[PDB]
RNA sequence: CGCUGAAAGCAUCUAAGCGGGAAGCCCGCCCCAAGAUGAGGCCUCCCACGGCAGCCGGUAAGGACCCGGGAAGACCA
RNA sequence: CGAUGUCGGCUCGUCGCAUCCUGGGGCUGAAGAAGGUCCCAAGGGUUGGGCUGUUCGCCCAUUAAAGCGGCACGCGAGCUG
């Protein structure tokens, strides 16, 4: 019952160095770095980090479970990587891969592109599933909601784009 | 960011394509750099043009001495172009070529103390119905007690035109290099043999 | 006997590295040390305070939300003129007017009042240009 | 606008 | 989105929660979402 | 409307942080503007004149008066 | 009360927003179109007539829309009467 105690599992070779604000990881796939705050303490254990609270107020409570779990994401980030898959739905809908940009054919008049940031790289293995990969949690997590948003799974049909799954909630139309 | 010193010479109507586009034409060209302003000196980029040149006698000490450190013999005016920085030393028309849309800047033609529906197309009084000798003045000015007084900028009499007046987006129509005309289909600010600047447009 | 008031004295500069100091609290330090009430031979009716030379005002800190909330305001005599522009945009782009104008309306109105303002000179960024006076740092 | 028409308190000026 | 003074749970999947200094009421049920004012 | 996310093992747009988002706000356009007494900047010109931080003169570069005028204008400019 | 000229109109506007339109949104008993309703927003716009002194109101023909109010029911050392 409490995320900040929970030490972070640091596989090998995960490189955890702290300084005073930041924890730099180093990893097999890339490097990020993690703000922390600098009321919050980590720790470098064998093969192991932990951060401890240097209070039990409200605030160092928030605190603790935030930059544990955010050191968390960057180790599975660096080592296992982060995914996240787009579903597409609708009759002329399709989506392919333009080099290293994405086009959609979601049915508007025009074409959409979306350009992959530094770090984010897609790819389409058929032509209705899109795939965001990158070592950051939040930032595939932008490009993927970015990227839905262009469509986004509408109320009546089963039409949109589609987070991997989501429900196909509808509603009556006559 | 170009520009060129000139003056307005009058208007006129072409025919172009079947269709009749109404001109006005300014003698441009040419223009000699008489100075440059540089960050390091001046703060700003721009040049110092010429227009028109004078007589040596006419032109006084200090005036002569400017001029000679350019290189220039005596010229009437002195006017900059900001963010201007041509290779040569000197302007001429052919820095504008037709299908171009530029930006002119004359001095307004002076309608003096002009009146109140001169000035601001006010809609005056009645001419009948009783109206007492009020039939070209504005009306109320203010409101009573609260606030009492009149709001700054009021519109009222007073001076209007010879002012400065910049029209944009004007279509180069053509341009006659040899004798430094430069066409624009519209109207350009002031009288005829009025000094104007030719800017590139500021729209797209 | 009467109160002794002194002759014109040599008045003296002073620096002061604004960084990190809280707005309001500098402000008033620097407004006494223009009065000059720092002085033991205080007269109200002149001019015998310091010249104070301050560098690093855009690095000046102030607590609660007032950068989003702190809104400075303008009225042209126009209408429509009051105009209000908060803490954080002034800092982007005039930012020695923000302890320049906290050190005023903590001065006296009145003729010496605005002439002790001129009294003043503060600077953004690290340098200043007075190097002449040599200004004597103080740390407050 | 006062629903109720308001008379008048004063006479239009005459000579006197 | 319903604004008004009285926000209440409506529903036993409504929720109540404080963002950016106002009580609103989420819910999967787009109606029973609410505002304060 | 979101991403990531604890307090609160779940959830939460927020408590740390990052997005998207109005004819609206700030720039940007046109015009006035250093009497901005905080009176700015640059280019050029004159320059140590005679006498008992002041005065009296003659001058310098310049300016003004006066005149011909002007799509400038009430006079002034 | 040794005077604060009083409806409506004209003229000139200026502000408020409890927004008529234009812009941005959530919910809809929102298929689409089109509406309902609540939130943000006062930048700009908000027609010409018939009747009556009329403000207001009805009506005609349009409209993106034909907003509501404050300013001594703004405005008679500005006009009307
Ligand atoms: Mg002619
Ligand atoms: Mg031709
Ligand atoms: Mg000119
Ligand atoms: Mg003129
Ligand atoms: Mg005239
Ligand atoms: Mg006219
Ligand atoms: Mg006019
Ligand atoms: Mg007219
Ligand atoms: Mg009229
Ligand atoms: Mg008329
Ligand atoms: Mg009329
Ligand atoms: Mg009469
Ligand atoms: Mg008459
Ligand atoms: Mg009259
Ligand atoms: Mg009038
Ligand atoms: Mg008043
Ligand atoms: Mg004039
Ligand atoms: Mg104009
Ligand atoms: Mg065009
Ligand atoms: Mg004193
Ligand atoms: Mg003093
Ligand atoms: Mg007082
Ligand atoms: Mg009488
Ligand atoms: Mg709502
Ligand atoms: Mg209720
Ligand atoms: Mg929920
Ligand atoms: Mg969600
Ligand atoms: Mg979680
Ligand atoms: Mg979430
Ligand atoms: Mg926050
Ligand atoms: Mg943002
Ligand atoms: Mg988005
Ligand atoms: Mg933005
Ligand atoms: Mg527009
Ligand atoms: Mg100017
Ligand atoms: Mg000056
Ligand atoms: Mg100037
Ligand atoms: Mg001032
Ligand atoms: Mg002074
Ligand atoms: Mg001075
Ligand atoms: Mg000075
Ligand atoms: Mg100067
Ligand atoms: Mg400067
Ligand atoms: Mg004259
Ligand atoms: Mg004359
Ligand atoms: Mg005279
Ligand atoms: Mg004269
Ligand atoms: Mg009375
Ligand atoms: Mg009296
Ligand atoms: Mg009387
Ligand atoms: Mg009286
Ligand atoms: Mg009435
Ligand atoms: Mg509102
Ligand atoms: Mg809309
Ligand atoms: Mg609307
Ligand atoms: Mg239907
Ligand atoms: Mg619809
Ligand atoms: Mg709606
Ligand atoms: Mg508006
Ligand atoms: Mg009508
Ligand atoms: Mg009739
Ligand atoms: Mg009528
Ligand atoms: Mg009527
Ligand atoms: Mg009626
Ligand atoms: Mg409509
Ligand atoms: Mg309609
Ligand atoms: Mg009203
Ligand atoms: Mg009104
Ligand atoms: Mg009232
Ligand atoms: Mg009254
Ligand atoms: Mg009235
Ligand atoms: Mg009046
Ligand atoms: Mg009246
Ligand atoms: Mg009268
Ligand atoms: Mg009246
Ligand atoms: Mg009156
Ligand atoms: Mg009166
Ligand atoms: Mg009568
Ligand atoms: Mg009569
Ligand atoms: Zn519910």
């Amino acid at each position: 019952s409490r995320i900040g105690r929970l030490p972070i599992p640091v596989p090998k070779g995960v490189s955890v160095e702290v300084a005073p604000g930041r924890v730099k990881v180093k990893g097999p796939k890339g490097e990020l770095e993690v703000p922390v705050s600098p009321e919050m303490r980590v720790v470098v254990e064998e093969g192991v980090v932990r951060v401890e609270r240097p209070s039990d107020e409200r605030r160092h409570k928030s605190l603790h479970g935030l930059t544990r779990t955010l050191i968390a994401n960057a180790v599975k980030g660096v080592s296992e990587g982060y995914s996240k898959e787009l579903l597409i739905k609708g009759i002329g809908y399709r989506a392919r891969l333009v080099g290293r940009a994405l086009e959609l054919t979601v049915g508007f008049s025009h074409p959409v592109v979306v350009e992959p940031p530094e770090g984010i790289t897609f790819e389409v293995p058929e032509p209705t599933r899109v795939r965001v990969s990158g070592i950051d949690k939040q930032k595939v997590g932008q490009v993927a909601a970015n990227i839905r948003a262009i469509r986004k799974p509408s109320a009546y049909h089963e039409k949109g784009i589609y987070y991997a799954g989501e429900p196909v909630r509808l509603k009556p139309g006559k | 960011m170009k520009g060129i010193l000139g003056v307005k010479v009058g208007m006129t109507r072409i025919f172009r394509d079947d269709r009749a586009v109404p001109v006005t034409v300014i003698l441009a060209g040419p223009c000699p750099v008489v100075q440059r302003r540089t960050p390091e000196k001046d703060g700003y980029t721009a040049v110092q043009l010429g227009f028109l040149p004078q007589n040596p006698k006419r032109v006084n000490r200090p005036l002569k001495g400017h001029f000679a450190k350019a290189g220039v013999e005596p010229v009437r005016i002195l006017r900059e172009i900001r963010d201007f920085n041509p290779e040569g030393d000197t302007v001429t028309v052919e820095i504008f070529k037709p299908g171009e849309r530029v930006d002119v800047t004359g001095t307004s033609k002076g309608r003096g103390f002009a009146g109140v529906m001169k000035r601001w197309n006010f809609a005056g009084g009645p001419d009948s119905h009783g109206a007492h000798k009020i039939h070209r003045h504005p009306g109320s000015i203010g409101n009573r007690k609260t606030p009492g007084r009149v709001y700054k900028g009021k519109k009222m009499a007073g001076h209007y035109g010879a002012e400065r007046v910049t029209v944009m987006n004007l279509e180069v129509v053509d341009v006659i290099p040899e004798e430094n005309l430069l066409l624009v289909k519209g109207a350009v600010p002031g009288p005829n043999g009025g000094l104007v600047i030719v800017r590139e447009t500021k729209k797209a | 006997m009467k109160t002794y008031v002194p002759k014109q004295v040599e008045p003296r500069w002073v620096l002061i590295d604004a960084e990190g100091k809280t707005l309001g609290r500098l402000a008033t330090k620097i407004a006494t040390l223009l009065r000059g009430k720092h002085r033991p031979d205080w007269t109200p009716n002149v001019a015998m305070g310091d010249f104070v030379v301050v560098v690093n005002a855009d690095k000046i800190r102030v607590t609660g939300k007032k950068l989003e909330q702190k809104i400075y305001t303008r009225y042209s005599g126009y209408p429509g003129g009051l105009k209000k522009i908060p803490l954080e945009k002034m800092l982007a782009t005039h930012p020695e007017r923000v302890l320049e104008h906290a050190v005023k309306g903590m001065l006296p109105k009145g003729p010496l009042g605005r002439r002790l303002f001129k009294r003043l000179k503060v600077y953004a960024g690290p340098d200043h240009p007075h190097q002449a006076q040599r200004p004597e740092k103080l740390e407050v | 606008w006062r629903i109720r028409p308001r008379p008048p308190r004063l006479p239009r000026p005459r000579p006197r | 989105m319903k604004v008004r003074a009285s926000v209440k749970r409506i529903c036993d999947k409504c929720k109540v929660i404080r963002r950016h200094g106002r009580v609103y009421v989420i819910c999967e049920n787009p109606k029973h979402k609410q505002r304060q004012g």
